[PDB]
């Protein structure tokens, strides 16, 4: 399904970057999974994970990195700390499942 | 539901050519959720192609794939002798994970005309009421390959089975056993069994036959 | 090093159960969702079943919905498949697989066989099919379940060896022939066994096949 996020965003002097990750549903999901990877040299490492259920905050599974906020479709998640992160959705229930995956956004250091 | 599609449903191509593998959805799925596997005899299925492009971890770079929306492809640049397998197209992205029908890529190589033999069922065999005349195939090319049985010079229909090897590894042919089974009392009934092959590699039907 | 191994399999009659089991290592396991995917002999692949992370949610293809639940527990390491009700058409290899985390199914287990049959077990009868280049062979009748090996002379006889794939006939039987080709001049010089084994039955048989 598709997934939209910017293709660059610029991160602060501090190391925090923010970006704003929609999704669409074919259906309507209570029941979501949102994961940010780290995609470089064609391998793939997990940035962080948040469990979703719609109109109850959005709850990250380990915040050392990501802290992120839910508004509707919209999540609008922060960085902290060069390759492509990609932003991958999850419609658990009800069914069908759902899995989708952005274009990738690069982030630039200034 | 997702319906994949594949085609051809047999590549025969020689090692060192080009292979190209079609997979086609009943409706238009992403890129970034669909792969190819491929499955060598006896063994579980191997990742090779996700997000329609990208290629899996220790995958040669010979394999590639392209391809959007209904019509996907894979691409195997040159063949080496491993190369020759099954290979599956899946999309991954909604659920129920559905697969395509499979292709089968086969080692091309000039026709050889089938060497046809046949069986009479053993004395041992009809002590136990049943006879079974089997017709045996040897080392043919290509696979197809079509054996009718005649009982007193009269067809037989669904009272026989056939059953053919992979393709061999070293001379790279087929073979094909075709089992006839009676019973003891109508074995007994008649005189001439026949075996007749039809294959490309012979110009005119083939009878291999005895009496009892 | 990602590995996958199932267990469990069997063969068993219709509507009785059998529970298989996937023991996963050399990764984290409860950073992945897992599924089942089963094989029908000489068929394609077909998706059965999918678990989330923790296991919150489960779904099914619609040949198994009802009759099979998948389950994992994290703390082992362990994938479960309690598959209920069965019927010949569940016959297939099993399949353990991992989702990646981009999506497609990374890793495979080796898989365990499963076989939904009425009949029962049947050591093989085994004829010698007889020439008149030769050839000669065994025919190995009439047994269940799969598998039956067949060597040649203690296996010392390997070249131009057909073994063909066993074949279900209507009674719920296996049957296949072993064949070879031989010089025609060494028949009566040289001797030829067929070396058939049946362990599901501990029948294994040796059958001298002459002119």
């Amino acid at each position: 399904m598709h997934v939209a996020q910017p293709a660059v965003v610029l991160a602060s002097s501090r190391g925090i970057a923010s970006f704003v990750c929609e999704y669409a549903s074919p259906g309507k999901a209570t029941e979501v999974r949102v994961t940010v990877l780290r995609q470089a040299d064609s391998q793939v490492t997990e940035v962080c994970a948040a469990t979703y259920m719609m109109g109850n905050e959005l709850t990250f599974l380990d915040d050392s990195i990501c802290t992120g906020t839910s508004s509707g479709n919209q999540v609008n998640l922060t960085i902290q700390g060069t390759g492509l992160y990609i932003c991958k959705v999850e419609l658990m229930y009800p069914p069908p499942y759902y899995l989708g995956i952005g274009n990738g956004t690069q982030i630039y250091v200034i | 539901e997702i319906v994949l599609t594949q085609s051809p449903g047999t590549l025969s191509l020689s090692p060192g050519e080009r292979a190209t593998l079609s997979c086609r959805a009943s409706q238009s799925v992403g890129s970034s959720y669909l792969a190819w596997y491929q499955q060598k005899p006896g063994q579980a299925p191997r990742l090779l192609i996700y997000g329609a492009f990208s290629r899996a971890t220790g995958i040669p770079d010979r394999f590639s794939g392209s391809g959007s929306g209904t019509d996907f492809t894979l691409t195997i640049s040159r063949l080496e002798p491993e190369d020759f397998a099954v290979y599956y197209c899946q999309q991954y992205g909604s659920s129920p994970w559905t697969f395509g029908q499979g292709t089968k890529v086969e080692i091309k190589r000039t026709v050889a005309a089938p060497s046809v033999f046949i069986f009479p069922p053993s004395d041992e065999q009809l002590k136990s009421g049943t006879a079974s005349v089997v017709c045996l195939l040897n080392n043919f090319y290509p696979r197809e390959a079509k054996v009718q049985w005649k009982v007193d010079n009269a067809l037989q229909s669904g009272n026989s089975q056939e059953s053919v090897t992979e393709q061999d590894s070293k001379d790279s042919t087929y073979s094909l056993s075709s089992t006839l089974t009676l019973s003891k009392a109508d074995y007994e009934k008649h005189k001439v069994y026949a075996c007749e092959v039809t294959h490309q590699g012979l110009s005119s039907p083939v009878t291999k036959s005895f009496n009892r | 090093q990602v590995q996958l191994v199932e267990s469990g399999g069997g063969v068993v009659q219709p509507g009785r159960s059998l529970r298989l089991s996937c023991a996963a290592s050399g990764f984290t396991f409860s950073s992945y969702t897992m599924h089942w995917v089963r094989q029908a002999p000489g068929k394609g692949l077909e998706w059965v079943t999918f678990i989330s992370y923790d296991g919150n949610n489960k779904y099914y293809a619609d040949s198994v919905k009802g009759r099979f639940t998948i389950s994992r527990d994290n703390s082992k390491n362990t994938l479960y498949l309690q598959m209920n009700s069965l019927r010949a058409e569940d016959t297939a290899i099993y399949y353990c697989a991992r989702t990646g985390w981009l999506g497609p199914f990374d890793y495979w287990g080796q898989g365990t066989l499963v076989t939904v049959s009425s009949a029962s077990t049947k050591g093989p009868s085994v004829f010698p099919l007889a020439p008149s280049t030769a050839a000669l062979g065994c025919l190995v009748k009439d047994y269940f379940p799969e598998p039956v090996t067949v060597s040649w002379n203690s296996g010392a006889l390997t070249s131009g060896v057909h073994t063909f794939p066993a074949v279900l006939q209507s009674s719920g039987l296996y049957s296949l022939s072993s064949v070879v080709t031989v010089p025609s001049s060494s028949l009566g010089t040289q001797t030829y066994i067929c070396n058939v084994n049946h362990k599901p039955s501990n029948t294994k048989v040796d059958k001298r096949v002459e002119p």
